[PDB]
DNA sequence: CCTGCATCCGAGAGCTGAGAACCCAACCAT
DNA sequence: ATGGTTGGGTATAATGGGAGTCGTCTCGGATGCAGG
C-alpha cells in the first residue's frame, strides 16, 4: 500500500547525475535529433513517423495505431543504407537512449517542484504525473550549448504543466483557463483589501481595485459563477440516517393530480 | 460540540450551558461505547450528577456538572468540603479533586450538630466511595449540602 | 417529513406484519401504486377520480434503479419468463 | 406482456458492456458553466443519454412529436421521451485492462483460486510491485532456469532483462590501473582506493586527457566537459582529422598529422558483463536490437554473437559490445493477470483436480475441492474467466447521478460524477502519455493510479485511503456503499418505502369507542381521502367539477358545510389501518373504522393499547389507507381489529381488561370480612339477629348459627331475585360487597350483590344465561387471570362477535365502577408494619456476632462478605412477607393491595420498596455493597443510599439501551432465515413424528417428576395427533387436534401413570418444501381453529420468537434488593459454548478415576473404553459405577451442538436445542408455542455434508441441502447406482440465511459484496420462491390471498351460472 | 508429512419522528 | 466581425511527503507456525 511510497522508492533506485554526465547526456540527445532529421531529410518520410518507429524499436515488442509488420517492414528497409547513413541511426538510438536515462534521472526534479502544490484540488500523484509530461516537454526543447544547468529550464516546463492541470481539472464543472486566472486575481486582490481594510471588502472596494472595466455587477457575476456544487451525498444531522437529496424533489416528472 | 442552543425557557439554556460530552472531535463513538464509560462512578459524588442523562442510546455519555462543582485550570472537576478537626466543624471550604478526596473520612452534611459540635457518637462517612461509620475524633471533613 | 410535505416510512418491520397477515394485495398497493409506480400511482389517482377501481400495479421504479445500478457493476442481471427468455421491463426505451 | 419468473445475474463480457451503451464519453466535462447544457462527448451529453426535454432536439430543429427514433443531423440527439435518460449506459474504454476488485479483494479472491496465486502474490502482481513470467524462453536466474508463474521483483527482472553493470567513479588527480576495453575479474583493483565486484570487461568513462603521437613524438590534448572525444582507443589518425570534437568549430581539436591515439585519465569507470566484438567496416544491428548466438553482427558477417544479449555499437571506438542479457517476457499487473485468465483451459485443469481430490490429505483434499467449486461453477454458468478483468467500464444513466439546481441557485451532485471524472482523467492522461513513448517508470505509476481509480469507482474504501473530496474527510459513496448497508437500495428503497395516503399524529383515550373504531381527525380525513371527495363533491352540486373543488379545498376559508356531509359518505363502511413504530409483532398494524372527530389527535380504543404496547404520554400512529377492493376486503376481513382477539403467539387472549377495568371488576367482585363478630355461637337465628340489631355483631362476621356457619347478612337479607337486591343497594341498604341470600337461577346463593352484577353483565353482554353462568366463576374475586380466562372461554364457546361485544361491555362497566369505587394513593396508604422495626433491630443483633466471628479468628473475609449478604436478603424477604400479610389482614381494600393482588398494576418488590425498604444494592463492578438501604420511598432516603442506588439505575438504563439493538437483530435474522416457510398443503403424508415428554427428568435424585402445566400446554396445545391414545376410557383417534380441554385430559391422565409421552406431528417432521403442511402445523393460534392453507408461519414464527426478546428479558429494571438474550443468541447461532460441558460420545460404564492433582472419567463399554480427563474443579453429574448413554452429559454446563450432532444424532440436537431455548423464555414468565422455535430449528438443520459421492457428481466435504441431496439419491435407485452418503449438518442462522438458493433474499440480507460476487460467477437463477424476493420485485408474495392455493377462485350467481350451462347445453 | 493453536482481517451491531503566476498570440462559435 | 476560449512560452539553480491514531466486541474464516 501507501503507492507514494513505492513511487519514490522506484525513483531513489535512479541514481542522480553530474554536470559532466548531463551535459553528456543532453549532448548525446542532441546528435540523436540531429541525426533523425538529417535522415528524414535523406528518405523523404516524416521527422515524426521514422522518430516514433525507431523507438518503437529501441523499447521492443512490449509496447505493442502501427502493425508490427508495419515497423518491421520500415526497419528492414532503413537497413539498405550503405554506408555514413546507418552512423544516422546508430546516432539516432543513442539519443533515445539519453532521452530515457535523463528523464529517469531528473523525475526528482519533478517530485520536488510538484511537492509545493498539494491542497489546490488535484491529489500529489496526479501532480507528480503532470510534471512528469512537463519534464518530457523541457527534455524535448533543451538546448545544452547555453551551459545552463538542466533544472533552470525543466522548472519552467514542470510548473507551466502542472499549474496547467490544476486550472484544467480541479473543477467539476470546467471553467476556462482565462476565467480561471481572473479568479484567482480576484480572490488575492479581495484578500489584500481585506488586510489593508481590516474587514471584508464590499463590491465596490474590489471592483475599483481590479482596474477599467470591472463593476460591482460584474465582480458579483463571476463570484457567482465561481461557486463548486456540493454533494448530494452530505450527511443532514448529527446521526448517520440523513442526507442532502432527501430533501430534493422532481420538477420533472409530472405528478399524478397534473397527469390526469 | 458547536450546538444551535437550546432556549425553550432561561432554565433550557442554563442547562445546555453546564453539559458534559463525552462524544465529539477525538470522543466516544455512539453505537459502540460500552457499559463502563457509562456507568456512575463513586469519584461522581458532588461533580458529576448521578441523576440527570439522556434516555436512549446517548445514557452515560452526555452528564450535566453538579450544583457546587467547579473546573479547576488543569481541567479536573473539585468539589467543595467543610474542614472539622477535634471533631468540631468550621467555616473553612476547601475545593477537591477526587484524587485529593480519597485520602480523606468525610462526613456526611446531614450529621447532627450542637452549635458546630459533632454531637452524635456514630457518624456515616465516606472513605475512598465505601460507606461505613465512625467516631467523631475520626472525621476529616464534612460535605457542604445535599 | 412533514415540512416536505412528506409521506410515512412503511418500513421492513411493517411490510413483516402485512405479510404475517397474509394481505398480499394490500402490500402489493404500497410497495408499488403509492410509492414508486409512476404510470400505476398516475392511473390509480385518474381511475379514483373518474369513479373505477384502481388498476394492477407495474414494477417499481426502485427495481429499475437497482438494475441500473448493477450493469454499473458490470453484472448482467436479466429477467425471464416461463420458457427462460428475457422479458424488457423497461419497454425497449433502453435497447438499441 | 409475459409475466415475469424469473431473475438471473452473470458475468458480462466486454462485448456485453459495448452492446449496452449508446456512446462512449471521450471526456471529463459534465455541463457548460455559463449556459448550463451539457458538454459534448460528457457524462452528461444528450448524444449518449438522452434529451433532457421531451421529443425535441439540442438544437431546436425537432420540437414536435412524431419525430421518435430519428436523430437530427446538426445535433445528433434522438428526439423521444426524456425518461429514457435513466435507463440509457455509456462506457469508457480503458487504454490498458483492469480488475473488477469484487472478484480481487473478497476472501476467499475467486482469480487467485483461479490461477493458483495466493493474496500477496495477486496484490504484488495487480499493483505493480513484482512481475509474472509468461515464456520464460531459457533464462537462467542464479543459476536456476526460470519456469511460468514466476515472481519477479523489480531488480531481479532488470537483471535478467538487461544484464549486470555498475560504475565506479574516480577521483581528480588518481588514475586508473587498468586500459579501455580490457576485462576485469571481481575484486581486481582499479585504483589505489578502488576496487570491482563484478566480473566483465571495463571501459572508461570522459578521460581527461588525449596523446596523440606523430610519425616519433607525442603531445597532450586536454578534455573539457562540454566537448567529447571522437577517435578510438590506440588507433592512428590522418593529417586533417578531427579528434576531440567540439561545440565552436574552430575550439575543435584537428589532427595536425599521422599519429596514434590514446586516451588517459578517466573520470569513472563502467565494468560491465559482456562480450565485445571489434569491427573495421558497417555493422548490421544496431544500438537497442537483441540477438541470438550464432548471428550476424559486423563485418558482413565475420563475427557473430556468441550469447543471448542486447548490443550497442560504440562508434567512438568502433566496437559492437553485446551485454549478456535474454528477451525475457515478464509482464506484472491486469494485462498479464488477464492474459493468465484467457489460456486457462476448465477441462484439463478439473482433471487435475479430480485426480487430486484422491489424495489422503484432508488439507489437501479441501482445498482441491475449494479450487473445483470455482472451476465448475465457472463450467457450468457458461462465464469466460476473462470477463473477469474489465476492459470496458459501463458508465450509470446520467439521472441516477444528477446534477441539479437546488432552490438557492446553487447545484448539488454525486460522488459517483467525481469518480468517473476522476477515471476519466488517468484514462485520457494515460493515454496521451503512451503516445509519447515515455519510460516504463512513469508509464507503471499511471496504471497503478488507474487501477486505484478503477477499485475506488467500484469500492470506495476497501485498500488504502479512501477517496475524498478536497476540503472535506468523507468518502465518497461508491456503488458498493449504494448497494449495500442500511443505508443502501435494498433495505432502504426495496424492502421498505415511503409511501402515498398516509398522515401521523398524537393518540388519545378513546373509551366510548367500540373495538373495530378508531377516532380519526377531521382534517387528516380531509386529506387522506381527497380523491374520493374530489369525485363525491363533483358528483354532487357542490363543485362544477373537479379543479374547481381541488380549488375549494386548497384554501382553508373556502371550504362549507356539505363538504363534511360528503366526506362522511365517502368513508361509510371503508377501513384505515393504524400502526405503532416499533412494529414487533403483527398487532403492531390494525384495522379500524374511522369516526369523524374534531381537534387533531388520534382516538384509540383502551383494548388495544397492549397490542399496540401504546399509552399516552406522548405517543404518535401512523394512518393509512388502502385503495382497492381487495385491500379493503383484506383489511375488514383478515386485518380488523375485532377479529384479532387471541395472541398468534401463545393463544392467550391479548385485547383483554387491563387497568381500570380490571380494578372495578375487582373492586365490585370482592367480598368484605370483619371481625367484631368473629365467631359467635347462637342456637337460633333470631337471638343473632338481634345481638346484631343491638349492635356487637357485624353484618359480615363470620358467626356458627345451630352448627352451621353463616353470617348476620345471610340470614337478614333474602332477596327474591337479582332485581330485588340491585334495589335494595339503590336504597342504601346493603353494600355491593356485603354477604347476602339471592335467589338466583331456581337456586339460593349466598353471595354478594356485586358478584351477582357481575353475573347479569356477562349474560347481558352474551345474550345467553346459561352459558353465562357456565363461564363464569362466581365464588372468586374477578382478576387478572380469571378475566383472561373467561374471555378465552367466551371466544371457544360463542365465537369473535359475541366475544367483541362482551369485551366493550365490560370494559364500560369496569370504568364506571373504577370511577365510583374511591381508589386513591396518599402517603399514609404505604402502610409499614410495625415487625419490620423489630425485623432490622434483629438484625442489628446478628451483624454484631458476624463482627465478632472476624475480630477473634474463626471466620475469613469472603465468608463475613457472604454471611453479611445472606443476613440481609433473608430479611428483606421477611420483610417483603410481613409488608404482604399486614395489608391481607388489616387493610384488604388498601389501593396499593388492591392494586398488586387484583393485577391491574405493580408487583411485590416495588410495593416493599415503597413500604418496607429497598435493600441491597450493587456497585458498578457488579458487587454488592455491605449496609443495605433501609429506608423505603415512604419514609424517604439519605443521600449516600440514594447515590448508592443510582449506580443500578444508571446500569439498568444502559442494559435497555445496548440490549434492544440485538435483539432486533436476532429478530432481523429469524425473519431472513424463515421467511420462505408457508402453509402450503393439506397433508405432506408423512408418517413421522416426535413424542412430547409429560415428565421431565431431575438433576436431584435422578427422578422423573410431571412437567409444569403450563410448559406442557406450549407444548401440545392445538397439534395434530400422530397416533391413537387411550387414556381414562377415552379415546383420541389419529388425526385429531388437540384443544385445550384435551391438553387437561392427557394431563389429568399422565397424573395416574396411564401415559408418559404424546406423539405429535410437527413442522420437524414434515416433508413439505418450502415450507409446512395443515396436519404438520396444527391449530392457527390467534383463532383456535387449525390454520388455513397459505398462512405465512415463518414470518409469525419469527415475529412470536422475537417480540418478547425485545422487552422482557435480560422494560425498567429496578435497582432494589449465559443468561437471558446472550444465551438465546448463542442457541439459535450454534456457537461453541466457553463453559462448555463433557459429554459421552459411546455406551458404557462409569469410572472415576480421581488423583490429588488430577481428575478423569472412563466410560467402559462391552467394545471399548474411552477416557476424559477433567479439572478438579469441575463439577460431575455422575457416580462411580453408573450406566450413561451416548451423548448423556458428565459435567454441568452448557452442552457444545455439533458433539452432540455427533454423538447422539439429529433428533435429540433438535430437542434439546428446542428445551434450552424454552428454558430461558420461561424463566422470563413468557409464555410461547414450540412450534415457532421448531420452525426456526428445522431451517437450522436444512443441509447435509457429503462423505461419500458415491456414483454421483458431487464432491467429498460439499454442503448441500438435505432436499436435493436425497432427490438426487432417489433417481439414482432409479437408475440402479450407487447413492450418495451424507450426514447432517448444523448451521447458525446467519450461516443457513446466507446459504440459501435464492441470491435476492441473501444480497438484500446482509454480505452483499460476497453473496453477488458468487452468484455472478455461478450464474444462478432465483425462481422467486420467497416472501422477500417477491417484495423486492413490487410482485403478489405467494401467502395469503397471493397463494395459488386460493387465489384462482371464481364467484357467480346463480342466473348467470345456468345460462352459461345453456350456451353449452347447445 | 499430518495435526492443533494463536493471529489477522473483515463484517455485523432495533424501529419510527426531526436535522496560492503572468503574458501573448492564434482560432473557432455565434 | 466580435469576444470567448485555447495553445505556447518564460533559460542562475533548484533533484524522495506528510498527516495521523491510538477507549468494541464478538465471531467466523483464512492462514502461518509449532509440535509430533
Ligand atoms: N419507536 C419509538 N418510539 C419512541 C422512541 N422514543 C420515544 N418513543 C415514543 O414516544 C413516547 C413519548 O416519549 P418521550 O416522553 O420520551 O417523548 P419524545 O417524543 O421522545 O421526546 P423527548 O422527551 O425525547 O424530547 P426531546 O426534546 O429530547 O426530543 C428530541 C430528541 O428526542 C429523541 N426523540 C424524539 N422523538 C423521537 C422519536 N419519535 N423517535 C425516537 N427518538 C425520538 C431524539 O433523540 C431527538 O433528538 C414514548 O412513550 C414512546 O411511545 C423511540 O426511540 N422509538
Ligand atoms: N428507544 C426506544 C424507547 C422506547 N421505545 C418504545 O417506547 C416504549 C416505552 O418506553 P419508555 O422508556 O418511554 C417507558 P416504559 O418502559 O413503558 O415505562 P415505566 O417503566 O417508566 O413505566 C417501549 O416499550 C417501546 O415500545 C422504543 O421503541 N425505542
Ligand atoms: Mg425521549
Ligand atoms: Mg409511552
Ligand atoms: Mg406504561
Ligand atoms: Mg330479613
Ligand atoms: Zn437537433
Ligand atoms: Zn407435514
Amino acid at each position: 500500500s501507501d503507492p507514494v511510497r513505492q513511487y519514490l522508492h522506484e525513483i531513489g533506485q535512479v541514481p542522480l547525475l553530474t554536470l559532466e554526465e548531463e551535459v553528456e547526456l543532453a549532448r548525446k540527445v542532441e546528435e540523436g535529433m540531429e541525426a533523425i532529421k538529417k535522415l528524414s531529410e535523406i528518405t523523404g518520410l516524416d521527422p515524426d513517423l521514422i522518430r516514433e518507429v525507431v523507438r518503437a524499436k529501441i523499447l521492443g515488442s512490449a509496447r505493442v495505431t502501427l502493425d508490427p509488420k508495419t515497423v518491421e517492414e520500415i526497419d528492414q528497409k532503413l537497413k539498405s543504407l550503405p554506408k555514413e547513413h546507418k552512423r544516422y541511426l546508430h546516432i539516432a538510438r543513442e539519443g533515445e537512449a539519453a532521452r530515457q536515462h535523463l528523464i529517469e534521472a531528473n523525475l526528482r526534479l519533478v517530485v520536488s517542484i510538484a511537492k509545493k502544490y498539494t491542497g489546490r484540488g488535484l491529489s500529489f500523484l496526479d501532480l507528480i504525473q503532470e510534471g512528469n509530461q512537463g519534464l518530457i516537454r523541457a527534455v524535448e526543447k533543451f538546448e545544452y550549448k547555453r551551459r545552463f544547468k538542466f533544472s533552470t529550464y525543466a522548472t519552467w516546463w514542470i510548473r507551466q504543466a502542472i499549474n496547467r492541470a490544476i486550472a484544467d481539472q480541479a473543477r467539476t464543472i470546467r471553467i476556462p483557463v482565462h476565467m480561471v486566472e481572473t479568479i484567482n486575481k480576484l480572490s488575492r486582490t479581495a484578500r489584500q483589501l481585506q488586510q489593508e481594510l481590516g474587514r471584508e471588502p464590499t463590491y465596490e472596494e474590489i471592483a475599483e481595485a481590479m482596474g477599467p472595466g470591472w463593476d460591482a455587477k460584474r465582480v458579483e457575476e463571476t463570484l457567482k459563477i465561481a461557486q463548486e456544487p456540493v454533494s448530494l451525498e452530505t450527511p443532514i444531522g448529527d446521526e448517520k440516517d440523513s442526507f442532502y437529496g432527501d430533501f430534493i424533489p422532481d420538477e420533472h416528472l409530472p405528478s399524478p393530480v397534473d397527469a390526469a | 460540540l458547536s450546538q444551535f442552543k437550546d432556549e425553550t425557557n432561561p432554565l433550557s439554556s442554563l442547562r445546555h450551558k453546564r453539559r458534559i460530552s463525552a462524544l465529539g472531535p477525538g470522543g466516544l463513538t455512539r453505537e459502540r461505547a460500552g457499559f463502563d464509560v457509562r456507568d456512575v462512578h463513586r469519584t461522581h459524588y458532588g461533580r458529576i450528577c448521578p441523576v440527570e442523562t439522556p434516555e436512549g442510546a446517548n445514557i452515560g455519555l452526555i452528564t450535566s456538572l453538579a450544583a457546587y462543582a467547579r473546573v479547576d485550570e488543569l481541567g479536573f472537576i473539585r468539589t467543595p468540603y467543610r474542614r472539622v478537626v477535634g471533631g468540631v466543624v468550621t467555616d473553612e471550604v476547601v475545593y477537591m479533586t477526587a484524587t485529593e478526596e480519597d485520602r480523606y473520612t468525610i462526613a456526611q452534611a446531614n450529621t447532627p450538630l450542637e452549635g458546630n459540635r459533632i454531637a452524635a457518637e456514630r457518624v456515616v462517612a465516606r472513605r475512598k466511595g465505601e460507606p461505613v461509620i465512625v467516631s467523631p475524633e475520626e472525621v476529616e471533613f464534612m460535605d457542604v449540602s445535599p | 417529513g412533514k415540512a416536505q410535505f412528506g409521506g410515512q416510512r412503511f418500513g421492513e418491520m411493517e411490510v413483516w406484519a402485512l405479510e404475517a397477515y397474509g394481505a398480499a394485495h394490500t402490500l402489493q398497493e404500497m410497495l408499488t401504486l403509492k410509492s414508486d409506480d409512476i404510470e400505476g400511482r398516475n392511473a390509480a389517482y385518474e381511475a379514483i377520480i373518474k369513479g373505477e377501481d384502481v388498476p394492477e400495479p407495474s414494477v417499481p421504479e426502485s427495481f429499475r434503479v437497482l438494475v441500473k445500478e448493477l450493469q454499473a457493476l458490470a453484472l448482467d442481471v436479466q429477467t425471464l419468463d416461463e420458457k427462460d427468455n428475457p422479458v424488457d421491463i423497461f419497454e425497449g426505451l433502453a435497447s438499441k | 406482456k409475459k409475466e415475469v419468473r424469473k431473475v438471473r445475474i452473470a458475468l458480462a463480457s466486454p462485448e456485453k458492456i459495448r452492446s449496452w451503451s449508446y456512446g462512449e464519453v471521450e471526456k471529463p466535462e459534465t455541463i457548460n458553466y455559463r449556459t448550463l447544457k451539457p458538454e459534448r462527448d460528457g457524462l452528461f451529453d444528450e448524444r449518449i443519454f438522452g434529451p433532457i426535454k421531451d421529443y425535441e432536439c439540442a438544437c431546436g430543429k425537432y420540437k414536435r412529436q412524431r419525430f421518435e427514433g430519428k436523430v437530427c443531423e446538426r445535433c445528433g440527439v434522438e428526439v423521444t421521451k426524456s425518461i429514457v435518460r435513466r435507463y440509457r449506459m455509456g462506457h469508457i474504454e480503458l487504454a490498458t485492462p483492469a480488475a473488477h476488485i469484487w472478484f480481487v479483494k473478497d476472501v476467499p479472491s475467486k482469480i487467485g483460486t483461479l490461477l493458483d496465486l495466493s493474496a500477496t502474490e495477486l496484490e504484488q502482481v495487480l499493483y505493480f510491485s513484482k512481475y509474472i513470467v509468461l515464456d520464460p524462453k531459457g533464462a537462467i536466474l542464479n543459476g536456476v532456469p526460470v519456469e511460468k508463474r514466476q515472481l519477479l521483483t523489480d531488480e531481479e527482472y532488470r537483471e535478467l532483462r538487461y544484464g549486470k553493470q555498475e560504475t565506479y567513479p574516480l577521483p581528480p588527480g588518481v588514475d586508473a590501473l587498468v586500459k579501455d576495453g580490457e576485462e576485469v575479474v571481481k575484486g581486481q583493483e582499479l585504483a589505489p582506493g578502488v576496487v570491482s565486484r563484478l566480473d566483465g570487461v571495463a571501459l572508461y568513462r570522459f578521460p581527461r586527457r588525449v596523446r596523440v603521437e606523430y610519425v616519433t613524438e607525442p603531445k597532450d590534448y586536454r578534455v573539457q566537459p562540454h566537448m567529447n572525444v571522437v577517435v578510438p582507443e590506440g588507433a592512428r589518425v590522418e593529417a586533417g582529422d578531427k579528434i576531440v570534437a567540439a561545440i565552436d568549430p574552430e575550439e575543435e581539436v584537428i589532427a595536425e598529422a599521422e599519429g596514434v591515439v590514446h586516451l588517459h585519465e578517466p573520470a569513472s569507470i563502467l565494468v560491465v558483463k559482456a562480450r565485445v566484438y571489434p569491427f573495421e567496416d558497417d555493422v548490421e544491428v544496431s544500438t537497442g536490437d537483441r540477438v541470438a548466438p550464432g548471428d550476424v553482427l559486423a563485418d558482413g558477417g565475420k563475427v557473430k554473437s556468441d550469447v543471448y544479449g542486447r548490443v550497442e555499437v560504440d562508434l567512438v571506438r568502433n566496437v559492437v559490445r553485446v551485454v549478456e542479457s535474454y528477451d525475457i517476457d515478464a509482464r506484472m499487473g491486469a494485462e498479464a493477470i488477464q492474459q493468465l485468465l484467457k489460456e486457462l483451459d476448465l477441462e484439463a485443469l478439473e482433471k487435475e483436480l479430480l485426480e487430486e481430490m484422491k489424495h489422503p490429505s484432508r488439507a489437501r483434499r479441501a482445498k482441491a475441492r475449494k479450487r473445483l467449486e470455482v472451476v465448475r461453477a465457472f463450467l457450468d454458468s457458461g462465464n469466460r474467466p476473462e470477463w473477469m478483468i474489465l476492459e470496458a467500464v459501463p458508465v450509470l444513466p446520467p439521472d441516477l447521478r444528477p446534477m441539479v439546481q437546488v432552490d438557492g441557485g446553487r447545484f448539488a451532485t454525486s460522488d459517483l460524477n467525481d469518480l468517473y471524472r476522476r477515471l476519466i482523467n488517468r484514462n485520457n492522461r494515460l493515454k496521451k502519455l503512451l503516445a509519447q513513448g515515455a519510460p516504463e517508470i512513469i508509464i507503471r505509476n499511471e496504471k497503478r493510479m488507474l487501477q486505484e481509480a478503477v477499485d475506488a469507482l467500484l469500492d470506495n474504501g476497501r485498500r488504502g485511503a479512501p477517496v475524498t473530496n478536497p476540503g472535506s474527510d468523507r468518502p465518497l459513496r461508491s456503488l458498493t456503499d449504494i448497494l449495500s448497508g442500511k443505508q443502501g437500495r435494498f433495505r432502504q428503497n426495496l424492502l421498505g418505502k415511503r409511501v402515498d395516503y398516509s398522515g401521523r399524529s398524537v393518540i388519545v383515550v378513546g373509551p366510548q369507542l367500540k373495538l373495530h373504531q378508531c377516532g380519526l381527525p377531521k382534517r387528516m380525513a380531509l386529506e387522506l381521502f381527497k380523491p374520493f371527495l374530489l369525485k363525491k363533491m363533483e358528483e354532487k352540486g357542490i363543485a362544477p367539477n373537479v379543479k374547481a373543488a381541488r380549488r375549494m379545498l386548497e384554501r382553508q376559508r373556502d371550504i362549507k358545510d356539505e363538504v363534511w356531509d360528503a366526506l362522511e359518505e365517502v368513508i361509510h363502511g371503508k377501513v384505515v389501518l393504524l400502526n405503532r413504530a416499533p412494529t414487533l409483532h403483527r398487532l403492531g398494524i390494525q384495522a379500524f373504522q374511522p369516526v369523524l372527530v374534531e381537534g387533531q389527535s388520534i382516538q384509540l380504543h383502551p383494548l388495544v393499547c397492549e397490542a399496540f404496547n401504546a399509552d399516552f404520554d406522548g405517543d404518535q400512529m401512523a394512518v393509512h389507507v388502502p385503495l382497492s377492493s381487495f385491500a379493503q376486503a383484506e383489511a375488514r376481513i383478515q386485518m380488523l381489529s375485532a377479529h384479532n382477539l387471541l395472541s398468534p403467539a401463545s393463544g392467550e387472549p391479548l385485547a383483554k381488561p387491563s387497568r381500570d377495568i380490571i380494578l372495578g371488576l375487582y373492586y365490585i367482585t370482592q367480598v368484605r370480612k370483619e371481625k367484631k363478630g368473629a365467631g359467635l355461637e347462637f342456637a337460633t337465628p333470631e337471638e343473632a339477629l338481634a345481638a346484631h340489631e343491638r349492635g356487637e355483631v357485624a353484618l359480615n362476621a363470620p358467626i356458627k348459627v345451630a352448627g352451621r356457619e353463616t353470617s348476620v347478612g345471610r340470614l337478614k337479607y333474602v332477596f327474591a331475585n337479582p332485581d330485588e337486591a340491585l334495589l335494595a343497594v339503590a336504597h342504601g341498604i346493603v353494600d355491593l360487597q356485603d354477604v347476602v341470600t339471592v335467589r338466583y337461577m331456581g337456586k339460593r346463593l349466598e353471595t354478594s350483590p356485586g358478584r351477582i352484577l357481575f353475573a347479569r353483565i356477562v349474560a347481558e353482554a352474551v345474550e345467553d344465561e346459561k352459558v353465562a353462568w357456565e363461564l363464569i366463576q362466581l365464588d372468586v374475586p374477578q382478576e387478572k387471570n380469571s378475566l383472561k380466562d373467561l374471555v378465552y372461554q367466551a371466544f371457544l364457546r360463542l365465537g369473535m362477535e359475541k366475544t367483541a361485544r362482551l369485551l366493550d361491555a365490560l370494559k364500560y362497566y369496569g370504568f364506571t365502577f373504577s370511577t365510583t369505587s374511591g381508589i386513591t394513593i396518599g402517603i399514609d396508604d404505604a402502610v409499614i408494619p410495625e415487625e419490620k422495626k423489630q425485623y432490622l433491630e434483629e438484625a442489628d443483633r446478628k451483624l454484631l456476632q458476624i463482627e465478632q466471628a472476624y475480630e477473634m479468628g474463626f471466620l475469613t473475609d469472603r465468608e463475613r462478605y457472604d454471611q453479611i449478604l445472606q443476613l440481609w436478603t433473608e430479611t428483606t424477604e421477611k420483610v417483603t412477607q410481613a409488608v404482604f400479610k399486614n395489608f391481607e389482614e388489616n387493610y384488604p381494600f388498601n389501593p396499593l393491595y388492591v392494586m398488586a393482588q387484583s393485577g391491574a398494576r405493580g408487583n411485590p418488590q416495588q410495593i416493599r420498596q415503597l413500604c418496607g425498604l429497598r435493600g441491597l444494592m450493587q456497585k458498578p463492578s457488579g458487587e454488592t455493597f455491605e449496609v443495605p438501604v433501609r429506608s423505603s420511598f415512604r419514609e424517604g432516603l439519605t443521600v449516600l443510599e440514594y447515590f448508592i442506588s443510582s449506580h443500578g439505575a444508571r446500569k439498568g438504563g444502559a442494559d435497555t439501551a445496548l440490549r434492544t439493538a440485538d435483539s432486533g437483530y436476532l429478530t432481523r435474522k429469524l425473519v431472513d432465515v424463515t421467511h420462505e416457510i408457508v402453509v402450503r398443503e393439506a397433508d405432506c403424508g408423512t408418517t413421522n413424528y416426535i413424542s412430547v415428554p409429560l415428565f421431565q427428568p431431575d438433576e436431584v435424585t435422578r427422578s422423573l417428576r410431571l412437567r409444569k402445566r403450563a410448559d406442557i400446554e406450549a407444548g401440545l396445545y392445538g397439534r395434530v395427533l400422530a397416533r391413537e391414545v387411550e387414556v381414562l376410557g377415552v379415546r383420541l383417534e389419529e388425526g385429531r387436534y388437540l384443544s385445550m380441554d384435551d391438553v387437561h385430559l392427557l394431563i389429568k391422565a399422565a397424573e395416574a401413570g396411564e401415559i408418559q409421552e404424546v406423539p405429535v406431528r410437527s413442522p420437524l417432521t414434515c416433508q413439505t418444501r418450502y415450507g409446512v403442511c395443515q396436519k404438520c402445523y396444527g391449530y392457527d393460534l390467534s383463532m383456535a381453529r387449525p390454520v388455513s392453507i397459505g398462512e405465512a408461519v415463518g414470518i409469525v414464527a419469527a415475529q412470536s420468537i422475537g417480540e418478547p426478546g425485545t422487552q422482557l428479558t435480560m422494560r425498567t429494571f429496578h435497582t432494589g434488593g449465559t443468561q437471558g438474550l446472550p444465551r438465546v443468541i448463542e442457541l439459535f447461532e450454534a456457537r461453541r459454548p466457553k463453559a462448555k460441558a463433557v459429554i459421552s460420545e459411546i455406551d458404557g460404564v462409569v469410572r472415576i478415576e480421581e488423583t490429588e492433582e488430577k481428575l478423569s472419567v472412563f466410560v467402559e463399554s462391552e467394545g471399548f473404553s474411552k477416557e476424559y480427563k477433567l479439572p478438579k474443579e469441575a463439577r460431575l453429574l455422575v457416580k462411580d459405577g453408573d450406566y450413561v448413554e451416548a451423548g448423556q452429559p458428565l459435567t454441568r454446563g452448557a452442552i457444545d451442538p455439533h458433539q452432540l450432532l455427533e454423538a447422539k444424532g439429529p433428533e435429540a440436537v433438535e430437542r434439546y436445542l428446542v428445551e434450552e431455548i424454552q428454558k430461558v423464555y420461561r424463566a422470563q414468565g413468557v409464555k410461547l408455542h414450540d412450534k415457532h422455535i421448531e420452525i426456526v430449528v428445522r431451517q437450522m438443520m436444512k443441509y447435509v455434508e457429503v462423505t461419500d459421492p458415491g456414483d454421483s457428481r458431487l464432491l467429498e466435504g460439499q454442503v448441500l441441502e438435505k432436499w436435493d441431496v436425497e432427490a438426487l439419491n432417489e433417481r439414482l435407485i432409479a437408475e440402479g447406482k450407487t447413492p450418495v452418503a451424507w450426514k447432517p449438518l448444523l448451521m447458525g442462522v446467519t450461516k443457513s440465511a446466507l446459504s440459501t438458493k435464492s441470491w435476492l433474499s441473501a444480497a438484500s440480507f446482509q454480505n452483499t459484496t460476497h453473496v453477488l460476487t458468487e452468484a455472478a460467477i455461478a450464474g444462478k437463477k432465483d425462481e422467486l420462491i420467497g416472501l422477500k424476493e417477491n417484495v423486492i420485485l413490487g410482485r403478489l408474495i405467494p401467502a395469503g390471498t397471493g397463494s395459488d392455493f386460493v387465489r384462482f377462485t371464481q364467484v357467480v350467481d346463480q342466473k348467470t351460472l345456468k345460462a352459461i350451462e345453456e350456451a353449452r347445453k347447445e
